[PDB]
């Protein structure tokens, strides 16, 4: 119901440009203090930078073959550990950053060494080789099929990543501490797209093309199953509070799910004329959320979650971001959020990461 | 024929004019033109031909006294106050220092320069002043008159930097300060056989901050030094090896936990977002004030290394700058958000009587005052240009801030040399190849370092 005017802040134009990858730009990660940016391409690169002035501070070539699918950040503080999936491979790096004192390196190869001797498999562990051992890449962890998505839990020690043509192994939980693999959603039956773990509660949810699962881990027993009513789901995000979701679909749909109402979706937002590529909530406290296109622009919304004096979610669009080319009929492919500020990055089909606030 | 006429009272800042001659009837249809060779009379100043601008409450003025008069609601038998100035001497482009690199950091090293006067108080220099230069590439650079390279850092391998350099300033002719990302400061000393000619060798390693360090003050007087991290922490120095403590081992390169190596008199981690600026009060050595990303411009008490105040505002800061009027303490914050706040240290948050400069197109990342004039200072944002402004020039805020504060807007634009050679008139985006990292205004010129790999030197 309110204006863009009263729903300030949220970002508006294009502030910093981040080039150097060839071909297309498949992932977008802030790290968890906001300083630096992470993303991973077509060339099969890795590459930080610094986030405000857009220098490339650091970088690396995992596979030769295979393209960077996804880079996300391991949400602790206390370490700065870097995941990158290509192929069929989990990299787990420490970029060479002037936030890495020699303390924090240590503390970070720590935690990535701690697994080793705990006593076609799902998951391989070993050391990636000299190169990109010299480089900061002390892990890979093989699994069965081509990684799409990964998505850690808050506290940094498990990972899960999705393989859409890994069949009864599309779904796997990874832990850090023990160097561990596993499958454990035997029958989930439709095509894993990907997946998230919960902000507070032990749940973790899994989207196939058209519904998204909800998983008790404890029990590892299904919860409830959210009907978005798309065609084909490509993302999915949930809110810090746990109890509201955003899907993207390549049906043109974006929907917000009212989890404690009901499965189905609380309003569908149709603004691009191509495909959404992916979602993502502000979760440091802002009230927004954006989607990415292959019409290549951003919709920023204003999204409030239910209160005291709210009945419902309050969503209302409150800008367009523009300024990626299209390529190849491809646009923005991902987003991420800045920690604390109304600050935005996206993943460019035309070779480019671009700052948005 | 009597032609409509204005009464006018002369008053001004710049020694000034006679009590008897500064009341005055004027044609109503008069501009600034005529209303400064008025100035520029025999009657009134008898200087030839200064020009100058005249302020109306706040506003220049663009046209004829008349239109000021029906634009707002005075009578035309109403008294206008016109405070005269001198006229800014447009500073235009004159040269470029080149670069392999993006320049991070500039300062420069003249009699008038701040270091040029703590080096009188250690040897002077007539007509040959220094550019310091600090690019990504970890290197320091020195220049001369003619953009040629006097001297250049020696690379990590030698004792140098051994990452990109965020921040450098002149402590004095004799020594150099310089920080980055290899989270040390580095104190030099700077020996020039002839004057083209000349060697930098490492003085001091400083070791203390967690993170990157970006932004760097310094005071040749008491060799001190103030640096701004993003650890979110403030650190304070001496650049002489007898004063400065000793290091945490931990963070020194050799660890896996030639020249000496010391820590800080002070690191406090004052800030919840890493730290922009630090930088010395300008009346009072023992304060510093700093800027963070957490909307925070806090003043530190460097005797006892306390906060004394805090000051929110609205959003993130990314560069800081003190000015003289010392009828008051009175800084200028850049912020993310692609203005300047003028700020109050003591306020603890901003009142409706705030001062904003709006122009900037994008985050601005550094600031210099005016050397001649103290109402002046110029900013370096990453939309690829340099802005002028006179605080002088005041109007009320519009729904861009509904009506909050009172906005003052740029008297000139220093635009990126590097973009408007290539004649075209369409400009980057983001700052796409011009973004500016840092600009210092000397007497000399208009220095200004970025992205386009090029210092640029603006002058009239
Ligand atoms: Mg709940």
């Amino acid at each position: 119901l309110p204006s863009p005017d009263e729903l300030k802040p949220f970002p508006t134009v294009q502030q910093t440009i981040f080039r150097g990858h060839e071909g297309r730009v498949r992932s977008v990660a802030i790290d968890p203090t906001g300083v630096a940016l992470a993303t991973g391409g077509d060339d099969g690169t890795v590459r930080v930078w610094e986030l405000l002035t857009g220098r490339q501070v650091w970088s690396v070539k995992l596979n030769g073959d295979e393209a960077v699918n996804t880079v996300r950040w391991r949400p602790t503080k206390d370490t700065f550990i870097l995941a990158a999936a290509a192929g069929e491979d989990i990299f787990l790096m420490i970029p060479t950053h002037p936030s890495v004192t020699p303390a924090l390196d240590q503390a970070s190869r720590d935690i990535l060494n701690a697994g080793f001797g705990h006593a076609e498999p799902p998951g391989k562990w070993a050391r990636p080789g000299t190169r990109l051992e010299d480089e900061g890449v002390l892990l890979r962890i093989t699994v069965r099929s081509t990684i799409k998505a990964i998505s850690w839990h808050r506290r940094g020690d498990h990972f899960a990543t999705v393989s859409p043509s890994g069949q009864r192994s599309s779904v796997a939980i990874h832990t850090l501490s023990k160097h561990l693999t596993q499958i454990p959603f035997r029958k989930l039956n439709g095509l894993a797209q990907t997946a998230s773990f919960h902000p507070l509660r032990p749940l973790f949810f899994v989207a196939t093309q058209r519904s998204i699962r909800c998983y008790d881990l404890q029990k590892l027993e299904l919860v409830k199953i959210v009907q978005p009513g798309a065609k084909w789901i490509s993302s999915f995000d949930v809110h810090p509070g746990g109890d509201n979701l955003v899907v993207g679909s390549y049906d043109k749909r974006l929907l917000w799910h009212d989890l404690d109402l009901s499965n189905r979706p609380y309003k569908t937002m149709r603004f691009h004329t191509e495909a959404i590529r992916a979602v993502r909530f502000h979760k440091g406290g802002l009230p927004l959320f954006a989607d990415a296109s292959d019409d290549g622009s951003l919709q920023i919304f204003h999204g409030k979650v239910p209160n005291d004096q709210l009945e419902n979610p309050t969503i209302v669009p409150v800008k367009m971001l523009k300024g990626h080319k299209v390529v190849n009929k491809l646009g923005v492919l991902d987003i991420d959020w800045h920690p604390r500020e109304p600050w935005c990055v996206s993943a460019g089909a035309d070779g480019t990461a671009r700052l948005w606030m | 024929a009597p032609v409509a006429q204005v009464k006018v009272i002369f008053t001004t800042t710049e020694p000034e004019l006679p009590e008897s001659k500064r009341q005055l009837l004027v044609p109503a249809d008069i501009r600034r033109y005529g209303l400064s060779r008025i100035l520029n009379s025999e009657s009134m100043l008898d200087t030839g031909s200064i020009p100058f601008d005249f302020l109306i409450n706040g506003s220049f003025l663009r046209s004829s006294l008349e239109d000021y008069l029906t634009s707002n609601g005075l009578s035309l038998e109403t008294t206008l106050t016109l405070q005269y100035v001198r006229s800014l001497i447009p500073p235009v482009y004159e040269a470029s220092f080149e670069h392999d690199d993006w320049v991070s950091a500039v300062d420069v090293l003249s009699a008038t320069s701040p270091a040029g006067r703590w080096s009188s108080a250690a040897a002077v220099q007539p007509g040959q002043e220094r550019v310091l230069s600090a690019s990504y590439d970890g290197l320091l650079r020195i220049w001369n008159a003619s953009g040629s390279v006097i001297a250049t850092s020696p690379s990590g391998s030698h004792g140098g930097h051994t990452a990109s350099i965020k921040a450098a300033k002149f402590l004095t002719s004799d020594r150099l300060a310089s920080a980055g990302m290899d989270r040390t400061v580095r104190v030099w000393k700077y020996t020039e056989s002839d004057h083209f000619t000349g060697e930098l060798k490492p003085t001091l390693e400083l070791y203390g901050h967690t993170g990157s360090v970006d932004w760097l003050d310094v005071d040749g007087h008491s060799k001190h030094i103030l640096t701004a991290s993003a650890d979110g922490a403030i650190g304070f120095w001496s650049a002489s090896k007898a004063s400065a403590p000793e290091p945490d081992a931990s963070l020194l390169p050799g660890a896996h936990v030639s020249t000496a190596q010391r820590g800080p008199l002070g690191l406090w981690s004052i800030h919840t977002a890493p730290a922009t600026a630090a930088i010395f009060d300008p009346r009072d050595r023992t304060v510093a004030y700093s800027a963070s990303q957490d909307h925070t411009v806090r003043t530190l008490d460097l005797t006892t290394g306390q906060v004394v105040s805090t000051l929110t505002l609205t959003h993130p800061l990314l560069s800081l700058s003190a000015l003289t009027r010392t009828t008051s303490p009175l800084l200028a914050a850049g912020t993310s958000a692609r203005h300047i706040t003028m700020v109050d240290p003591r306020a603890s948050s901003a009142t409706t009587s705030v001062m904003t400069l709006r122009g900037h197109a994008n985050k601005v990342v550094s600031l210099s005052p005016s050397p001649e004039n103290e109402y002046s200072l110029v900013s370096g944002s990453h939309d690829g240009t340099c802005r002028v402004w006179d605080l002088r020039s005041v109007r009320p805020a519009t729904k861009e801030e509904g009506s909050l504060g009172g906005v003052s807007e740029p008297v000139y634009v220093i635009e990126r040399e590097s973009w408007a050679s290539k004649g075209k008139k369409k400009r980057p985006v983001a700052g796409d190849g011009c973004k500016v990292f840092s600009v210092v205004w000397d007497k000399l010129g208009i220095f200004s370092g970025g992205e386009d790999k090029k210092v640029q030197v603006n002058r009239g």
